[PDB]
């Protein structure tokens, strides 16, 4: 048999679940034929309205403590919990209904994780991110905007093979992926630790590849495996492609400035 | 009850509610009324959601803009981007070097083709395919129906099916169900044969599996998929054919994206469109052409893709609006104007000085205000039926001067048509698919299956769910040709010594204007895409997006004239009351997407 797995949704802009899709090494395909039991997802799903609800009562009975809940997105608490709805009640609702007897949860993504991009200032429905609303549960978080897909598939795929949690940073994120600042292994790390930078867009120094801490890069404050994992089958990742690291993966990045305006203190990520 | 836009609207009849809407993106409550013999004849959309983008930009930055509104949506990644993009540098009069336009049309047609075939596929084809009865299928007669479906695909021996088919029969052997699971399987309103069934799930795993590809053209240009990056003046991925290797563009990047667009083509041609004429066909010989709600009268698109940058009369997508079903007629829409887009709150959980008027969006308010009207059934945190004759959705509604209008690719493809019988030549391709399309449904695929020959015309057939399902194929198509295209011209200009890629010439704000008002339009994979900006001392006065699941969710407005979604219901038989399954196929036609709706 396999582990029920209930995908819940709250504020969101289904990014996290685009990512997971992307996923190589596994394909999704696999994940969900073979590893996992997708058994509540409401962008994949069959059912609909009642008869969609109905499922989570099911799994919940027959695999009570023994399945995973997956959060993407995040619960407000303004508007009486009624800017994100289902089933004609607050989303707040059913996340605590479903957590309360789920073995293990996931905060997928910076939403769920920490708030993201609807709690950034000044915050119009309180989103709140999961572990702020669940305090009893055992809680892993996979930050990023979204999280690589290779990350998103690769906890799964811990947690399927050894029934256990991923060891966690003190930020609760798994140690496995998120140990390394961007900045640590970063390809232009040899422009920087030369002094060599773009100062303008397009100009020669952009053409050549020097690093991005002048146009704003946050890679020196930011932990992923943006760097060395790499996006959509270690294609390319943001700093590759020419735009500096925005921090997707870090608690409160939007409201840390203009992604554009440079660190301060240069000397501290030498 | 009452009448509007030619529909009788009642409430009278069993009131049924599906929440949540599911496959879709975010949330949405839907509730309709139907009469003695299970006929719709009231219709209500209910946005579910809200995040308040355009509260969160106030006194940001305008050249951070994109990133944030990026987030709007994760699967029309990008088009948001590109709006505010586009949207700033009308603000501050940039324009943009020739390889940074090629690079965001490239980006904004891999978009396109992602969007579209996985909605179809993984959204939507469960609304036409019986899963269940792909398990009885004959695998040799499925690989002779896919011989006659597409000749090229090579994909179609008996075995090859046999194999899939096997491996979903110990998956649903195992009692474990998963994304099946209470699904509305063996219902009338499914009228597949077996292998037909079979082949479309076998392409449902073929897309599944392909999709990833596609999106690295995102992540060479922009680094990462979902989310790539953008960059007011331009595009960050600086070019260097040659040091070669540390430039974000070279000559093997180029090469990479052409690799993945030359498999776009095939798939385009060889699976998804096929597929959606073959399904079409055999629900049109089923007599199943419900659903057209608007597409039957007006329709809107802000026009797209030129030929040549900044010239809109060389739009490859020609736009405007047509109104009561005149296709002689197409009526310029300019963004600009006051009078013409227009957003009411009447019906929406907003609020206004007053709400008997639209505003437009360069004077638009964002201000919530959830409150549930009298006849409300259930309490506030508790809705057991909504109350339409109130406020009832996230969604605010928009109008053309005061039309509700249906946007997405059926409206570009009956723009399309219209333009090119007016003697537009830019759009002789899109033309040249309905009607390569509509010979093939009314004669040569019933012809090759043994069913009777039909002789609708395209303006029977358009208007239809059939016809929105269709559209939304053949604009995959055609943007993947478009975008080949797009590279040579991109690669040509690089090799004839132009690397340009970001003017910044007004990157400081330092050398903008103290104040600013912009717009930036976008054909989003669901239709016409709009940001309205205003700029004051270097920070964001007002930031407003009017997105096309807006128009299409919209609830009613001040005149109580119904959107896209409740009008397409309108006036559709169900098997079963309590199985939405004329609801979802209906619904999912307009791909529907509700955080961008809400925003
Ligand atoms: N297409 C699209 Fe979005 Ni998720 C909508 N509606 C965009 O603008
Ligand atoms: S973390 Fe980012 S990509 Fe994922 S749902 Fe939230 S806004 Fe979207
Ligand atoms: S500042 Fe950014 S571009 Fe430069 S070396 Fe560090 S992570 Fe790489
Ligand atoms: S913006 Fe996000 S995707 Fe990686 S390079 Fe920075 S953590
Ligand atoms: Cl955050
Ligand atoms: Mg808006
Ligand atoms: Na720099
Ligand atoms: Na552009
Ligand atoms: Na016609």
């Amino acid at each position: 048999p396999r582990t029920p797995v209930l995908w819940l949704h709250g504020l969101e802009c289904t990014g996290c679940s685009e990512s997971f899709i992307r996923s190589a090494h596994p394909l999704a395909k696999d994940v969900v034929l073979s590893m996992i039991s997708l058994d509540y997802d409401d962008t994949l799903m069959a059912a609909a309205g009642h008869q969609a609800e109905a499922i989570l009562e099911e799994i919940m009975t027959k695999y009570k403590g023994n399945y995973i809940l997956a959060v993407e997105g995040n619960p407000p608490l303004n508007q009486d919990g009624m800017s994100c709805i289902i089933g004609g009640r607050p989303f707040i609702e059913q996340l605590k209904y479903v957590a309360k007897d789920a073995k293990a949860i996931i905060s997928w993504g910076s939403c769920a994780s920490w708030g993201c991009v609807q709690a950034a200032k000044p915050n119009p429905t309180q989103a709140t991110p999961v572990h702020k609303v669940i305090t009893d549960k055992p809680i892993i978080k996979v930050p990023g905007c979204p999280p690589i897909a290779e990350v998103m598939t690769g906890v799964i795929t811990y947690m399927l093979t050894f029934d256990r949690i991923p060891e966690l940073d003190r930020q609760g994120r798994p140690k496995m992926f998120y140990s390394q600042r961007i900045h640590d292994k970063c390809y232009r790390r040899p422009h920087f630790d030369a002094g060599q930078f773009v100062e303008e867009w397009d100009d020669e120094s952009a053409r050549k590849g020097f690093c991005l801490y002048k146009m704003g890069c946050k890679g020196p404050t930011t932990y992923n495996a943006c760097s060395t994992t790499r996006w959509n089958e270690g294609t390319s990742f943001p700093i590759q492609s020419g735009h500096g690291c925005i921090g997707c993966s870090e608690d409160g990045f939007w409201d840390k400035g203009s992604f554009y305006d440079r660190l301060t203190g240069i000397s501290q990520f030498g | 009850a009452y009448a509007t836009q030619g529909f009788n609207l009642d409430d009278r009849g069993r009131r049924i509610v599906v929440d949540p809407v599911t496959r879709i993106e975010g949330h949405m409550r839907c509730e309709v009324n139907v009469d003695a013999n299970n006929v719709i004849r009231n219709a209500v959309s209910t946005g579910t959601m809200w995040r308040g983008l355009e509260v969160i930009l106030k006194g940001r930055d305008p050249r951070d803009a994109w990133a944030f509104v990026e987030r709007i949506c994760g699967v029309c990644t990008g088009c948001h981007a590109l709006a505010s993009v586009r949207a700033v540098e009308n603000a501050l009069d940039i324009r943009i070097p020739k390889n940074a336009h090629l690079i965001r049309e490239i980006m904004a047609k891999t978009l396109q083709v992602h969007d579209h075939a996985v909605h179809f596929y993984h959204l939507h084809a469960l609304d036409w395919v019986d899963v269940m009865s792909a398990l009885k299928a004959d695998p040799k007669r499925t690989s002779e129906l896919q011989q006659l479906v597409s000749p090229a695909h090579p994909l179609s021996s008996a075995g090859y099916f046999r194999d899939i088919q096997n491996r979903l029969k110990r998956f649903v052997e195992s009692g474990q169900l998963g994304p099946f699971m209470n699904g509305y399987w063996g219902s009338k309103a499914y009228v597949l044969p077996p292998e037909a069934n079979l082949m479309a799930v076998t392409h449902y795993l073929e897309a599944l599996d392909l999709q990833k590809e596609w999106v690295k053209i995102h992540t060479i240009f922009g680094g990462k998929n979902p989310h790539p990056n953008y960059l007011v003046g331009g595009v960050p991925c600086a070019i260097n054919l040659d040091g070669a290797a540390s430039a974000p563009v070279n000559m093997e990047r180029l090469s990479f994206v052409k690799a993945r667009i030359d498999e776009i083509i095939e798939f385009n041609k060889n699976v998804y469109v096929p597929d959606v004429l073959a399904i079409g066909t055999l629900y049109k010989q089923a007599g199943w052409l419900y659903g057209g709600g608007l597409a039957a009268t007006n329709v809107l698109d802000y026009g797209e893709y030129p030929n040549v940058a900044y010239n809109k009369s060389t739009d490859q997508l020609p736009g405007g609006a047509i109104l009561n079903g005149n296709w002689d007629e197409v009526f310029p829409v300019d963004p600009r104007d006051s009078q013409q887009v227009q957003e009411f709150v009447s019906h929406s959980w907003y609020k206004y000085a007053d709400e008997s008027v639209g505003l437009h969006p360069w004077d638009g308010v964002t201000e919530p205000n959830y409150v549930l009207g009298a006849n409300t059934k259930g309490t506030r945190t508790r809705i057991e039926q909504i109350d339409e004759s109130a406020k009832y959705s996230w969604i605010k509604s928009p109008r053309w001067r005061g039309h509700a209008m249906e946007v997405g690719p059926l409206s570009r493809y009956i723009l399309a048509y219209a333009h090119a019988r007016s003697g537009n030549k830019y759009a002789e391709r899109p033309k040249e698919q309905l009607e390569y399309s509509a010979q093939m449904i009314n004669s040569a695929i019933p012809k090759a299956l043994g069913l009777p020959e039909t002789q609708y015309t395209l303006k029977q057939l358009l208007p239809s769910t059939i016809g929105r399902t269709l559209a939304r194929a053949l604009e995959s198509q055609y943007c993947g040709e478009m975008m080949h295209s797009d590279w040579h011209d991109l690669v040509a200009n690089i090799r004839a010594g132009d690397t340009a890629t970001a003017n910044v010439d007004k990157w400081d704000p330092a050398t903008w204007p103290l104040q600013a008002k912009g717009v930036g339009t976008v054909a989003a994979p669901r239709g016409a895409l709009g940001h309205w900006i205003r700029i004051k001392d270097g920070r964001i006065e007002n930031y407003q997006c009017v997105v096309p699941t807006t128009w299409n969710g919209s609830p009613r407005d001040y005149k109580g004239q119904i959107g896209a979604f409740e009008a397409s219901l309108m006036n559709t038989p169900m098997v079963n009351p309590e199985q939405p399954v004329e609801i979802l196929r209906t619904l999912h036609s307009f791909d529907p997407c509700l955080a961008c709706s809400t925003h």
